[PDB]
RNA sequence: CAACAUCUUGUCAAACUAUGAAUAAACAAAGAAGAAUUCUCAGUGUUAAAUACACUUCAGGAAUUUAAAU
RNA sequence: GGCGGCACAUCUGUUACAAGAUAACGCAGGUGUCCAAAGAUGAACUCAAUGAGGACAGAAACCUCAUGUAGAAUAUAAGGG
RNA sequence: AGGUAGAUUACCUGACGUUCCCAUCUGUGUGAACAUAAUGGUACUGAUCAGGCUCUAAGCAUCUUUACUUCCGUGUUCGGAUGGGAACGGGUGUAUCCUACUUGAUAUGAACCUACC
């Protein structure tokens, strides 16, 4: 009957596949080439990006500069290592994104050796107000660009929580404070969410509403014994314990082979056996 | 009788390569050009801004200046009975590194390796190695002997005509 | 530990569309009934191609709305109740969805004033499975596998299993 | 009185009688329109070197 | 019956094209003055800071080797 | 020569000969405009068409899923993107 | 073995079925606030009860496709050159260059920085 199938060989002979990552759905090659393009008169001077990618369970932040061979990672920091600094649950909070970003800033400056003159802010009362590192003596701060990727930039997005942590750590990231958790009200609106105030106001509300819902949403929090009054102080100490030891910490990897390719001899024999089966069958 | 448009006769010149439409590689904007390099001008019709004139397509030039977004290129242009010097400023999308000196730079490296070994040998007192021989056009090959134990003969004769229908 | 949990069917979208050929007055009320029935503002749909035969581009013709979750299942039963769970085998699409129609909306018949009037409605039910987001997510958007995607008889069996509705072949 | 419109006959023979005049080396070494910052560095050094060289001349 | 799909056959395009010659076009085959290496090395600027890098008679200065590169 | 036409300023494809240049009152056409948005930027989305479903509704109204390399659209002539 | 960022942009695509998930990734629960739309579907944010069902990745096939080799074929055409043959039309010989389509065999990715296993 009618098929008029538009998938015939004449269709493929002129098909033009997209770029592999764009074909995969991971990279926007129209904004990437704007974040990559170093000035041509600055020969081989790296251009750095904060690659902030949030999975379902971690906050991957990296510092990368691009080359023809590939992208090279100068530094990295994950939220899965926050338990070393005292945060065991809620690794993707707006509060845990600030720690991941701030840990990356202090890990980086320790590598370059500029961590003693570039300190940012440290007190907890200034977590809500805009801070951008400035010139110390006559040495500019480390400048970096925020690569967000395929993430919408709304007025609460965590990719700007990571950016706020980096600027608080003493690394210069050009920005505006119009997309943070604040951008409205004032510092304490921004400060509260940085300290987990939005998480430690839902445990209390849920506990008032229902016990099933409270144990369904915060099941592992109850087992860990984290009261809704301990989260705010937990992140205060985690911040204190990062500015004192950010420089990393601490075998055989078990492989699991999957199929391995069939050789020409095995592949050819499969046809011959099937051909022989067809002869006797028919 | 053509017209005098800036892009006349470019139905086939400015067409994208087959299955080569869309964006360009990132190595085009990541390759580093230095003053004195050899480049080839290749108009990219996908970028209509700053498109170089179609007469410079495929011309090999030298980089004479490097600006923040554009690369200066120096090419030769023929006029009535003389050659003039043309100085352009092209974005990296419309140019390409030239391999005109690919083999010359290889023979430069060979003579540098020999020269480096010669200074060490002169210090040691041992005789120095000679420089590599110059390239020559295909020379008359010398006389050679062929062992007939593994030689097979096939007679060659004109062939009887056979109809193609 | 069987993985049939991820293969359970569920109604993820129910679209109610009222198509009237006139803009104003009738369309104003046709939106009000859809708001009262569901609880959310509908969408005034404008014509795409003018047709003098039906006396219709820029004019607003129809109104539609989609409800999901617990509200979708409630309104579907009401639409099926008036249909008395009587669905033809032809009503099911080859992709795995189905739909039907309604001539009189039950709603509020008490104060049936000439202003509210009587409007007919059509129900279309879009089924799904847990894991269908892989085609709708913004990052790394993919195609659902052929086995995971529904079929005509998969929707029919779901209809006969959760609502005990028969399928007629007349 | 229609006349012949145009011909390229004998044009190439004329162009090669006195061959294609190549430019001199001085044409390839011009600097007008170079990078602004590159020219500023070059001017700063040439001014610095000239002042030092002149200072020795006045000294001796 | 058509009609629609699909598999072959016959013949074509200056204002059709995947592919694509021969002839050509424009480079390189060692001129800041015929190479190279070693040591020392300054002014600006890029830079997070640079001893990296860019330009400065391959800034400059001194030694040894060297006339070679179809 | 006159009548006719503009090959007189001018653009696209072809003649045209795989650099550049390039004839005929050679062929197929085009201009004397239009745009406060049809300029700039950011974000979201994907088009023409086809199949299968949904009361009136049918070949064509509106809704939904699937396939869909651009076969749509991009002010205009044609060619490029 | 897996994830992030990439470079080459089909050896990477498309169709049919297939294999694990132990970490990772995904799908997965929810709507209180930032934020979001007609719709918590998307985007946003909070979370961890379950699952390898689809993703993802690895593999299968006389698979369309694509990428190299041979053959097609020195056959088409072409640069140079007669007081060479023909009424033309057109087509030799000489010193040379040499395609393409199809078909057959092969392959279906290689490779760079960081973290974890």
């Amino acid at each position: 009957g009618f098929l008029k199938v538009i998938k015939n060989r004449a269709y493929f002979k002129k098909y033009q596949t997209q770029f592999r990552r764009r074909r995969e759905g991971k990279t926007d090659y129209y904004a990437r080439r704007k974040m990559i393009f170093q000035d041509k008169d600055k020969f081989k001077t790296p251009k750095y990006r904060v690659v902030v990618r949030i999975t379902n369970k971690t906050v991957i932040a990296q510092i990368a500069y691009s080359e023809i061979i590939g992208d090279k990672i100068l530094c990295a920091a994950y939220s899965h290592e926050l338990p070393r600094y005292g945060v065991k649950l809620g690794l993707t909070n707006y509060a845990a994104a600030y720690c991941t970003g701030l840990l990356l800033a202090r890990r980086l400056l320790q590598k370059l050796g500029m961590d003693k003159q570039f300190v940012g802010v440290s007190d907890a009362a200034k977590l809500g107000e805009d801070y951008t590192p400035e010139e110390v003596d006559e040495r500019r701060p480390f400048k970096c660009i925020l690569d967000v990727g395929l993430a919408r930039t709304t007025t609460g997005s965590k990719v700007f929580a990571v950016l706020k942590g980096m600027c608080d750590g003493g690394v210069y990231v050009p920005h505006s404070a119009t997309r943070f958790a604040g951008a409205g009200e004032n510092e304490e609106a921004l400060r509260s969410r940085i300290l987990g105030g939005h998480v430690a106001a839902y445990m209390k509300y849920l506990s008032g509403e229902d016990a099933d819902l409270y144990k369904k949403q915060f099941g592992r929090f109850i087992a860990a014994g984290i009261a809704p009054e301990a989260l705010e102080n937990i992140y205060i100490e985690a911040h204190k314990k990062i500015r004192e030891n950010p420089a990393a910490e601490k075998k055989e990897h078990k492989k699991y082979p999957t199929s391995k390719k069939l050789t020409l001899e095995q592949r050819k024999a499969a046809i011959q056996a099937k051909l022989a089966k067809l002869a006797q069958q028919a | 009788p053509l017209s005098n448009g800036r892009n006349r006769r470019t139905r086939k010149l400015f067409k994208r390569p087959f299955r080569g439409h869309g964006l360009s590689n990132t190595s085009t904007i990541l390759h580093t050009y230095k003053v004195g390099d050899y480049v080839t001008i290749l108009c990219n019709s996908s970028i209509q801004h700053g498109l170089p004139y179609k007469a410079f397509h495929g011309k090999t030039g030298r980089v004479w200046n490097v600006n923040p977004h554009a690369i200066g290129v120096m090419v030769n242009k023929k006029v009535n009975n003389r050659i003039v010097v043309k100085r352009l400023h092209i974005s990296p999308e419309h140019i390409k590194p030239s391999g005109c000196q690919k083999d010359f730079l290889e023979r430069k490296a060979a003579v540098a390796a020999i020269r480096k070994q010669n200074i060490q040998l002169k210090k040691e007192g041992k005789p120095l190695l000679p420089l590599p021989a110059k390239r020559l056009p295909k020379q008359p090959r010398p006389a050679e002997l062929i062992k007939g134990a593994d030689i097979k003969f096939t007679t060659v004769a004109p062939l009887k005509f056979e109809e193609l229908y | 530990c069987k993985s049939d949990v991820m293969r359970k069917i569920k109604i993820d979208k129910l679209v109610l569309n009222i198509s009237v050929g006139e803009s104003g007055d009738r369309l104003t009320r046709a939106a009000k009934v859809l708001e009262t029935l569901t609880g959310q503002t509908p969408v005034l749909s404008e014509a795409r191609y003018t047709v003098r035969a039906f006396s219709i581009r820029n004019d607003q013709i129809a109104c539609h709305v989609t409800v999901r979750g617990a509200k979708a299942a409630e309104i579907l039963e009401k639409g099926l109740k008036v249909k008395e769970f009587e669905l033809k085998a032809n009503n099911f699409s080859a992709t795995g969805n189905f739909g039907f129609g309604i001539e009189e909306h039950i709603d509020l018949g008490l104060k049936y004033d000439p202003q509210v009037g009587i409007y007919g409605m059509d129900f279309f039910v879009v089924l799904a499975r847990p894991g269908f987001r892989v085609s709708r997510r913004k990052r790394m958007q993919d195609k659902i596998g052929r086995d995971h995607l529904l079929t005509k008889e998969d929707a029919i069996n779901w209809f006969k299993e959760t609502y005990e509705g028969i399928v007629l072949n007349k | 009185s229609k006349d012949k419109n145009r011909s390229s006959h004998n044009q190439s023979h004329k162009a090669h009688r006195n061959g294609f005049y190549k430019p001199k080396k001085s044409a390839y070494m011009s600097t007008k329109g170079m990078n602004v910052q590159v020219l500023k560095n070059t001017k700063a050094q040439r001014k610095f070197a000239l002042a030092k060289k002149l200072e020795a001349k006045k000294a001796a």
